[PDB]
């Protein structure tokens, strides 16, 4: 769904 | 200070920054050298051409790759790989950013400790560190969870993850791959007469595989319907003119991947295989990997492939179970991209290999995560 | 040249 | 109601009944039409000459071959061969008896499909069968384990056996033979000052091939030796009486089949074939195969061919093995003695096309056992 | 009129008359058939091949067991290695003599219903028993007191027996045995760059086990050795001449047995079971079964694997207690023993199955003693 | 309705009916007319004179050819020669009967068109037909292979044939004949005083060539000997009773066929004129050439001419190799025995021009086999 | 201390200095000698004449190549050649300028070994270099891929290049060429009647041939044509006043290269001997050697000859593809500026055989680039 | 310690 | 070793 | 034939 | 030797 | 196009 | 002189 | 006739 | 993988 979204999906479990 | 991402792949490279959405150098493994005297000395003649350059040149070379089956036999070619990447393509210094490789689960242990040797003490890489694609080929495709069948022109491999934890044991390997398929190719279109033998004609069979493959959802209807019918039929012209005509070699060659026996194997098809790997999965994890079956790289791009998995998987697992297949159109990207998004979370600056590390620790330091 | 498209 | 055997090979066709030694035919695979005008009507010339006919008229005809590469490529000039094989050589009503034919591993699917159509139209055989050379070369050895290495005038070609079973994914194939050997002597000898161009002079170039040339067991020893001495020079004489003398040449057109970058392909050797051929085989059956290489085929007469192959397989193999060469002195004839052999067992008397089922099944039944 | 014994394990079978010291048919239990296109048809070629038959030929068979982890699954493959093993290994008529057949305890019961319904109906045996192995195991070593660890290719378990009373309810299994073991060596060497993944390189890996792995009676230091040594490496000679030479993976592969998360199982490795199966018993029994912990099967044939037990046992055990592990050299064979002594006694020749019996009772009867 | 056959050379017009053994006519190709006052007006004096009559006054005439180095150049005067031919010296209808004529080759083609046209338009020939005297030559010997060099008194030329096919080629021709050499005795004679000037002279020293001229088989053998001795004089007697002695020019006008740069020529002697007509056939064609040398021709009347010929053949070609020369004494008439056989095959009556094609097709119809 | 050129070819003689657009000397190939008797004395007569001296006087002399098919058969009177060249033409001291020299590929490795001698031991040359024309053609075109087609007086050869390497299997040969075509055209005017046969003589056709003749676009078209028309008919003067004229042999005489039957050659006309080194090559070159059909040579002059090629060619190459001649006007003297470009490199001066190297390696070292 | 003397063993302890 | 001779040595192996 | 006694 | 005999010899060559 | 500019290209094209 | 342009 | 054995 | 739902 593109890289700059993707970061911030995983940005987001990993602070989760 | 972005890092670089290089995909060294046995069929192309796929290179460039962390943080985006493509690479930028996409050029073939290939490293070619003249097999003819060179006569014209006045014209500043190579020795050795690389990617798109020996493509461009391959009726005059012997061209080779330096990786097969995923793993590198060639170490002078891969540096010229490198060499090339770094400098002609991506026109960055290796020194000024940290890099993260990728390769094969399952591979020997010295391709790993090999490559990191040659990134820090011929590229001076501050930085470096190793993934796995088929992990790669889920944070790509945004979930922590799914089988990635990851399906290119070296190996095949599926590798279960569950909740980001890996499941090694159910990873299963193949060394069944799109150049096997080529090859394949190369030999079935014998019997229409075509003759295609040097590493030149490889490329432009493997040109035709890309064009004219698809894969039968039914492989007897489309042999029976083949033998009767030349609707099936399609033609492709030659880099010298000459029109070559293809028939049911258009789907006998894909179907090398479920049924492997066409080249002499006896393993599994990619489907029993796939299968296989869930079995050997705890229960509990079954359903999860049913519904996220997950396909990557550049074999799975064959038209029909995804629709033939579904119903083979089907026809090997339970019903009442929802058997989902993820193949995005970037199926030759997700891997890069993987990269791309790994290299980029904050979480993920602790795993690098910094080169003072490298040379406290030794090559056991690249084994951190070997899985 | 006794092949089809190679020899 | 002997079948009748016949190996319509590319250099010469090798005829006779089943159940015996020879052929009983063994003219060329040659068809020559007269070059230049006839002016002599009153003596009742000819259109075209046939085998030994033509050779023996050669200086005033533009000899071809029917078949190149393994390849039939003219139906018409093939009929006349067979024609006069079954009436004019072995004397012989074709509707009396079966027909057992060869043709070479991976060849084009309508060369068996034409040929057979012949057969059972054009001279009404009451059945039909096809073999291919290679498995014929192991019941001639007496045996069912093996690599026959059968290199003729038209192709060179590997194909392992074990137990009677064949390796199909294992065939390797050259379009190197005898014919280019000979093509590559005509130009070699050039350097000489000879200078032999036209179709019987390609004839005569042939003759001395089969004479003078040997293989070096060590090429670069060989050439040294050349170098410095007149002891490996040969004296021939040409229908004429002009004197040739040839010097290197002697080994040097031979090495192309160690060396096929001697006439620009890029292609293995033959020891590097053989040897390939033996690692596509499952690794438990490479120790039989080292232990039963089987040569066959007019151009494994060179003398020193035999020493020279096993010198290099022992180079690429694994040392504490045994590597054996079988090379009987009728290496000219196995395959139709093979022919001979097979046509008359018991076991194959089922194996026949019934012109029967042919007219009821199509060409789809010639290649049962394809291969 | 001596009863036959026949214990058809998954790996071999083993066979022959009772009161005797050993089996006469120890041929592997493997069925394979041809994986590649028969040519020869003049040799009479086979279907499938049977045991030491199919080993002989493996490289072109998809060799497989009809037994997994104890259970039947093939039963036409299974009729076939009891065909072979009365009538071409012991050369005898089942209708003239009773028959002990055996299996692994908390097996299926359907497993050992259809095979009393072969037994009485496809060999017309005129009586039949089924018995544990691990009974059998304690009967050849002269007691009627201990655990026996019967490890085999098929499935490990333990069974405690005291003054011949079986305790059921603490009948530990696992299902890791001598085939896993196995799997997980063709997995490990791939560090090491070799790669066997055919049935027939399998059982080439099963060999190399069989002759270089070893129990680390410290598995640790066996690693730091490892890591720092060469001492620890072995060659082995391949079929084909190839050498492989193989480190670690000596100890790493048996060690699955103490740690069988190496394989992706949770259970207890094989020292944790054997405990448990003595913390099941009474209070008043631990005492004798730590005093006799007997082993049996193939895996217990590893090098140093006793005295790993003992250590092992020992730190899970309390102190003060004689901890004791019996581990004659027939631990393979020591299963047909017991059976050669069982059906000898006279106290036994009540407990057959009459097949008069069988026609009146029906499947239920084999359950006698099922345990 | 026997074939008329003329050959119409340059020195003697030989004809006849076909199917015989000689010609009947044998008179010379002379036209010669008066080149002085007729006086005697009562005597019914001539205008004209022709072949026999004509030398038998020719004290009195201008003689003349009509026909020079082959090419006729006088058509009035060809024309008296044929009407004399066919009404006076055969006595025969021409209209009842078709002509063979025949004619060098490379000569004019309107040589052959003027020709066709005054037999069809003058002499109303039913059928015509034109032949080249070498191909007769052979079919006068028996034979379809081998050179046939016809030396008459208008040309010399070779014309190799094989197997009746011809090499077209490889056809030699010079324009030295009989005539030239006749010419080169006048001149020589003058060296003793002797002073042949005249038409009528010239005929004398014909005469003279032909009795006492010889060919030296060692040409500075015999001017030695002449230089020292009177054995090699001969006399002979002039019409008019004068007797004239003549020394070396017995030897030394033959000579210039091997040297005819006695006479200005730059060309080829005969013997190297033959030589290399073999030379520009192919090699395997040689042998047979060369074993078949075959002479027809008047000049080929010379006493020594063949051992000459096969001494010079000898030392041109290469050694170990059979040359023969073929020199039946009917050398003047081959020619038209050949015409005689040719007319009378029925093999031949279907190449005969008829007059109603000529009507048709015009001209081009007379080069069919222009050769 | 310009390096001097010099294109030693068959017909023409072309030198002259290094980095310069034109040899200064072009004479041609000949010597001569006298063929008469010299009778004034007082003149100071030679016995040799040389080039165009020697064609000034060539109605008395029995002019000669030393050069015939490219190889140096007169190696005094080639001598004679050179010295003229440096001394009378040029008007240069060898011993002050390294030399080039040119020769034709496959010839006999003789050739180039005796040349090379002369230049160093007979003119003192301090350094020399041998070129293959077909390369220098190249260079003289300014690109490094196509074929050269050098079709001269001496031989007609084809060499493809590409990206300056060569592919020497590829080279194709044959020995027709302008001289032959010249004696060809003797040959043919006999038709009507002209008869040319000394070496004089030889000279007047060739200048007749340069001026009239023209290649048919369509052969049979023009054949029908002059058939029925004048139109087609050119007079041409020769030396004494004496018109000849000239009809279909204008066009017929050329036709022989499409047609080389017409002096008997069995071989491949010129467009079909290119197609097939073409066909020779990998698949991969083959477009760009269609798109870059280089003609040179004095040959490639006649009119109409670029378009015939063109036809031809693209009535055997595979359509939709881009069939492309380069014929610039210069064709007879490409190979001479080839020479002179390649000599002016600095990239070249390396290449030079120094005479203190040969003095030391022996002829072997002029093979360096043997081709 | 072989089958005829662990039978003899077993014999013996079933009839004790 | 001859046709007949190997017939008869095929014909055996095919039988057993 | 990439692996080390296998491919 | 003959036309009589050399037509025989040549027809009889044409016919074979 | 002359050889002195012929020169020029190749020089040109040794040292790229 | 007797052919066209040559005797 | 130039060559060796052939022209 | 020979059990019924569980090897
Ligand atoms: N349209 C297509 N259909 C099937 N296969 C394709 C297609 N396009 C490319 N391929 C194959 O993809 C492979 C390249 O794999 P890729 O995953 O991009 O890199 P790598 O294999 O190096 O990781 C080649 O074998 C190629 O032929
Ligand atoms: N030296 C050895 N070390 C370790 N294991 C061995 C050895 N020899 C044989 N084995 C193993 O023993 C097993 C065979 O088991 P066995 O008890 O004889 O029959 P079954 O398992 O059929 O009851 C196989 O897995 C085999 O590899
Ligand atoms: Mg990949
Ligand atoms: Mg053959
Ligand atoms: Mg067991
Ligand atoms: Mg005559
Ligand atoms: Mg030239």
């Amino acid at each position: 769904m593109g890289v700059a979204d993707l970061i911030k999906k995983f940005e987001s479990i990993s602070k989760e | 200070t972005t890092a670089l991402v290089c995909d060294n792949g046995s069929g192309l490279v796929k290179a460039g920054f962390a943080g985006d959405d493509a690479p930028r150098a996409v050029f073939p493994s290939i490293v070619g050298r003249p097999r003819h005297q060179g006569v014209m000395v006045g014209m500043g003649q190579k020795d050795s051409y690389v990617g798109d350059e020996a493509q461009s040149k391959r009726g005059i070379l012997t061209l080779k790759y330096p990786i097969e089956h995923g793993i590198i036999t060639n170490w002078d070619d891969m540096e010229k790989i490198w060499h090339h990447t770094f400098y002609n393509e991506l026109r960055v210094a290796p020194e000024e950013h940290p890099t993260l490789l990728t390769e094969a689960p399952l591979n020997p242990k010295a391709n790993r400790e090999k490559m990191t040797q040659i990134m820090f003490e011929t590229f001076n890489v501050p930085a470096m560190y190793v993934a796995i694609q088929a992990v790669l080929s889920l944070y790509a495709s945004g979930r922590t969870t799914g089988i990635v069948l990851d399906s290119g022109d070296g190996v095949t491999h599926n590798v279960p993850i569950y909740e980001g934890y890996a499941l090694p044991h159910a990873i299963m390997r193949l060394d069944l791959a799109g150049r096997d398929l080529t090859d394949y190719l190369m030999k079935i279109l014998t019997e229409r007469g075509y003759s295609f033998v040097t590493t030149a004609e490889r490329e432009i069979v493997r040109d035709i595989k890309e064009k004219l493959c698809y894969v039968a959802l039914d492989f007897e209807n489309e042999m029976a319907t083949a033998a009767s019918s030349s609707s099936l039929e399609k033609s492709y012209e030659l880099p010298d003119g000459q029109v070559i005509t293809i028939g049911n070699e258009r789907f006998r060659c894909p179907e090398t991947l479920f049924q492997p026996s066409f080249i002499g194997m006896e393993s599994a098809g990619i489907h029993e295989t796939t299968y296989n790997s869930i079995m050997k999965c705890d229960i509990d994890i079954r359903k999860d990997l049913y519904a996220n079956n997950v396909m990557s790289g550049g074999t799975t791009m064959y038209p029909g492939i995804a629709d033939r998995m579904q119903k083979e998987i089907t026809a090997l697992a339970p019903s009442t179970m929802k058997i989902k297949i993820i193949a995005p159109p970037e199926r030759k990207y997700s891997v890069w991209i993987g990269g791309s998004i790994l290299a980029s979370l904050s979480t993920f600056q602790q795993m690098w290999i910094t080169k003072q590390e490298y040379d406290e620790a030794g090559p056991s330091i690249v084994h951190r995560k070997c899985f | 040249p006794a092949w089809x498209a190679x020899c």
